[PDB]
């Protein structure tokens, strides 16, 4: 419910980026697991480990180091830090000034 | 399912429907004010799964919680004016009601 | 290090432009992303690199302070390197570029390598009596129709010919097996004839991994003799190589290990129990698997050798083809899956290909592997491209829709009405509306409507499940009113009313449980409930109650 | 002056030039009242009479030998009403001049 | 059509015609903005303009 | 009700206590019946 997938009007859902980021991390995590089951040549599993690391690193703090992954809107999608940190995180607006 | 615009809406007396015509949409020229219904629209509620003692109060007075709840277009509060025109855009698949 | 005095310049000015941070850069930076990262590192410690003259009259220092020297260290180091260690894609491109893309008919060579690598394991299988006994048991098992006869083979090297060459296997196996110095030639020739077969995949897989399980039980008892004595009893490693290694079944290497009367030997009395019992284990296990230990030991050892040879060449095969894989994947790039997802799914398909190859078909490996890889890549793009997983045939329908829509847009003048697509396609015209409302992607709840506050979309979504505080404060009043009404009733009728619904208790009860509570039939209870209801229906107990029915 | 800037477009020496001949502004489907009522952008179709000429790769300097002709549809262009305003989705809009 | 339609339909130089008035329309048509794509923003300018 | 708030690292153990079961697949809803 903190990262919902609310149904807007017209069968056009609205979600927060965190679902996209969690998809991106779970996909590469599962793919790494299957690579480790297949006993792949360590070149591909190395690339998979690095991909999973970038996924987790963009889930934790997107835009921190590696040119943040952009969502489907062209846009650098938010991560847990951006829901916390900055002018727009929790600590600033809804944590100080509310309706 | 669909949503209707019929002039029969649950949980409102006939006194609040002297404005709506049979087809559900207000008469052109009627003087409405806040809280009146400009359009009578209901959406299906399935299903309620009601409470304790509310169940007893239902049994006592033999009523039935309606399968529908109403989401009808009422004048925003404060407004007070004359309905001067009403258009009815209908999707192509649907069939026009009486007012359209 | 002009960078280092660039930092001091940006400080002693209190700000840096893009002009200065383009002047005092390294002259050898070609990858712009390095410029990105370093200007970020600069701003992280101060000072912020705006693009012009300002900060002229803006005298506002959040850049303190431990970050300053660390970031200066990182900047002074960025010249010591050249990058990049920040793009996985480019590091993978380099990684595959390491392997020379020259396997020009060396493929067939390494493929024959794979073939005669996975047949040393074939022989080590052929020397494993337990797997071959399983094959015999399942011959007599499937020919008795305990499974489909194809449960043994994915093709072979005739039903009655199959079963009767299995019969000759049975006869050669008995002459192999009851001839306990006669077993040598019989078993070896039967393995020669046996190596002309072609198992079911799962059959061979299970039988060989249970071969591994057998040798690993032997290996576990080896542990039980090793760490219990050499590493725990402080048995001499040279001793463990001397006495135990070589005999392994007799009692002359451990029971003649305490008995060797040494500082090491007569300390074996405390871990003597589990070695005593492990000898029993291994001595019965010799017959349990069907042969004394060392034989099947080194047969599965050569098995390991052969499998290692097989795998180590499939590596070179896979890399030489992934050089192609990247290229083949590049034509699926915008389809919803970022690039390195595509090439990783491709490489999974590529391993699939290399483990299903044949030089016998005389063609070029490229076409076979590229079929595999395009199939698996489009499988990926289908199965993990959207936030709501829509099936693949549905994606086919959507693609048809997009193509025919673009076509009607430029053939039928203005645009395609879905009533018109209902004819242009052979679909039922609500399938079309459905598939159109199903193919759309979700709006991001943080997409900002460009208003004053810069509030996004996810802050204008009411919560249509909560109950309005007026409604909860009503039914609390309803609990009050109903309890009041019941209070003015006989205890029989009141308890029956409560127990009948769930009023201010746990679960409501059927009439029979109620009669249980009062020792009555359910008809008595229905009478009580009906009388209480009739009593309550009248006003003076029902005015406020019926007013709760606001209508 | 936006068609000449890109026409004629030749192949990469391909002896085939797609050249522009003229264009024309279609008739608007809806006039501005109906365009506001329906929520449409009041505009006009834009027909363009391109022409594919081909030369076979012999001589001399691309012999024009196998040419075509058509009327293509490249997009609809919104129209300024008699008071200098557009109807973009039924809403009146105005394009404010920029100072660059 | 997509490019020109996103110009006309969504960009800082395509605004609701203020119409509460005859003068409001006639002075919103004759307006010379200094913003938008191809023109400086509010932060970057700034008392130059 | 409460008092000071502690922040710190979280072991994998503490994280497994926080959860109510592991998430294995990357799918969200069922696209036709949106359960
Ligand atoms: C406010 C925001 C920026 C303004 C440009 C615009 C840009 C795209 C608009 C949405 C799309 O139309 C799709 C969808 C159609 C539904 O039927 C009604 C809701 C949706 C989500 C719309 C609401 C809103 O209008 C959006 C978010
Ligand atoms: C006021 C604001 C305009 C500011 C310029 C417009 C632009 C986007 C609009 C929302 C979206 O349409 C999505 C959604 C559609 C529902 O059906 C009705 C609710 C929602 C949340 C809308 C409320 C409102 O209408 C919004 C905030």
């Amino acid at each position: 419910d903190l990262r919902p997938l609310v149904p807007l009007d017209g069968g056009r859902f609205a979600t927060s980026d965190l679902n996209d980021l969690y998809r991106r991390v779970i996909n590469r995590n599962n793919r790494l697991k299957r690579l480790l089951d297949l006993a792949a040549p360590d070149i591909i599993v190395r690339n998979e480990k690095r991909m999973l690391q970038e996924a987790v690193d963009a889930l934790l703090d997107n835009g921190r180091r590696g040119r943040a992954i952009t969502g489907s809107n062209k846009r650098p999608l938010k991560s847990l830090a951006d829901m916390i940190k900055g002018k727009q995180g929790r600590f600033r607006q809804n944590l100080l000034g509310k309706r | 399912g669909p949503e209707e615009i019929t002039a029969d809406i649950p949980n409102v007396g006939e006194a609040a429907l002297s404005k709506l015509d049979e087809s559900g949409i207000v008469y052109i020229g009627a003087e409405v004010t806040g809280g009146d219904i400009l359009v009578g629209k209901v959406t299906p509620k399935g299903e309620t799964q009601l409470t304790p003692e509310e169940k007893l109060l239902r049994a006592i007075f033999g009523e039935k919680a309606s399968d529908v709840k109403d989401s009808s277009l009422r004048v925003p509060n404060g407004v007070s004016g004359t309905v001067i025109d009403v258009q009815v855009f209908t999707r192509d698949g649907v069939e026009k009601d009486k007012r359209a | 290090s002009q960078l280092k005095l660039l930092v001091t310049r940006g400080k002693e000015q209190g700000y840096l432009t893009y002009a200065e941070v383009n002047d005092h850069l390294p002259e050898d930076i070609v990858d712009s992303d390095q410029i990105e990262d370093i200007i970020q590192m600069i701003n992280d410690m101060g000072i912020q690199v705006m693009e012009e003259a300002p900060d002229a009259d803006d005298l506002m220092n959040t850049a303190d302070e431990d970050a300053a020297e660390a970031a200066a260290q990182v900047l002074s180091s960025v010249e010591s390197e050249i990058g990049r260690t920040t793009d996985p894609v480019r590091m993978y491109m380099r990684e595959m570029g390491t392997v020379e893309l020259l396997t020009r008919e060396g493929e067939i060579d390494i493929a024959k390598r794979i073939e005669d690598g996975i047949n040393q394991v074939q022989c080590s299988v052929a020397e494993y009596p337990e797997a071959i006994t399983y094959l015999l048991e399942q011959y007599d098992r499937v020919e008795a129709e305990e499974a489909r006869l194809s449960d043994l083979i994915t093709g072979f090297v005739d039903p009655e010919l199959a079963r009767e060459k299995f019969a000759e296997l049975r006869a050669q196996y008995v002459v192999t097996r009851d001839t306990i110095a006669t077993a040598q030639e019989e078993i070896l020739k039967l393995s020669e004839v046996f190596k002309q077969f072609r198992l079911v995949p799962k059959q061979f897989d299970y039988l060989v991994n249970s071969m591994r399980v057998m040798m690993d039980r032997v290996r576990t008892q080896e542990r039980l003799i090793m760490k219990l004595c050499v590493e725990q009893c402080k048995m001499p490693k040279k001793n463990f190589i001397t006495l135990f290694t070589g005999n392994e079944t007799s009692d002359t290497w451990f029971n003649a290990a305490i008995a060797m009367n040494k500082p090491w030997s007569e300390k074996l009395h405390d871990v003597s129990e589990e070695v005593h019992r492990a000898l029993q284990k291994l001595q019965q296990i010799e017959e349990e698997t069907g042969l004394t230990i060392e034989q099947v030991k080194d047969i599965n050892r050569r098995m390991s050798i052969g499998e290692a040879k097989a795998r180590r060449a499939k590596k070179e095969m896979v890399e030489a083809n992934l050089r192609l894989v990247i290229s083949i994947a590049k034509k699926y790039t915008n389809r919803g899956l970022q690039f390195l997802d595509l090439i990783q799914e491709g490489n999974i398909g590529l391993m699939k290909a290399v483990d299903k190859f044949e030089y016998r078909r005389g063609y070029k490996f490229s076409t076979y592997a590229t079929w595999w890889i395009r199939q698996a890549i489009t499988r990926s793009i289908a199965d993990q491209a959207r936030t709501i997983r829509i099936p693949v045939h549905m994606i086919e329908t959507i693609n048809k829709l997009n193509r025919i829509s673009r076509q009607m847009l430029q053939e039928m003048g203005r645009e395609p009405t879905p009533e018109e697509l209902a004819e242009r396609m052979l679909m039922p015209e609500d399938k079309i509306r459905k598939v159109l409302k199903i193919a759309k992607e979700p709006i991001s709840m943080e997409t900002p409507i460009g208003d004053d506050e810069d509030s996004h979309l996810g802050d204008f979504i009411e919560d249509t499940t909560l109950e309005l505080p007026l409604d909860s404060a009503t039914t609390e009043s309803l609990r009050a009113a109903t309890h009041d009404v019941l209070a003015g009733l006989t205890a029989r009728e009141a308890k029956v009313l409560r127990m009948r619904f769930g009023i201010d208790m746990n679960t409501d009860y059927t009439l029979e449980e109620v009669g249980k509570q009062f020792d009555v039939t359910r008809e008595r209870i229905r009478q009580i409930e009906a009388k209480a209801l009739r009593k309550l229906r009248h006003p003076s107990r029902s005015e406020v109650l019926r007013s709760f029915l606001d209508d | 002056a936006a068609f000449r800037s890109v026409f004629p477009i030749q192949s990469y020496s391909g002896n085939s030039e797609l050249q522009y001949v003229s264009y024309r502004l279609g008739e608007p489907v809806f006039d501005v009242q109906e365009c506001q009522i329906r929520g449409v952008t009041y505009s006009a179709p834009l027909r363009v009479k391109l022409r594919l000429v081909i030369y076979e790769r012999e001589a001399p300097e691309g012999t024009v030998k196998d040419i075509k002709e058509q009327e293509v549809y490249m997009g609809e262009i919104p129209l300024m009403t008699d008071n200098g305003t557009f109807v973009i989705n039924g809403t009146e809009r105005v394009i404010v001049s920029q100072l660059h | 059509s997509a490019a020109v339609k996103e110009f006309f339909g969504s960009s800082q130089l395509s605004q609701f015609m203020d119409q509460n008035n005859p003068l409001s329309e006639i002075t919103h048509k004759r307006r010379i903005s200094a913003l938008g794509p191809g023109g400086l923003t509010r932060e970057r300018a700034g008392f130059e303009v | 009700e409460f008092d000071a708030i502690k922040i710190a690292l979280a072991s994998p153990d503490m994280i497994r206590s926080w959860s109510f079961g592991e998430v294995k697949k990357p799918e969200t809803i069922n696209y036709r019946t949106f359960k």
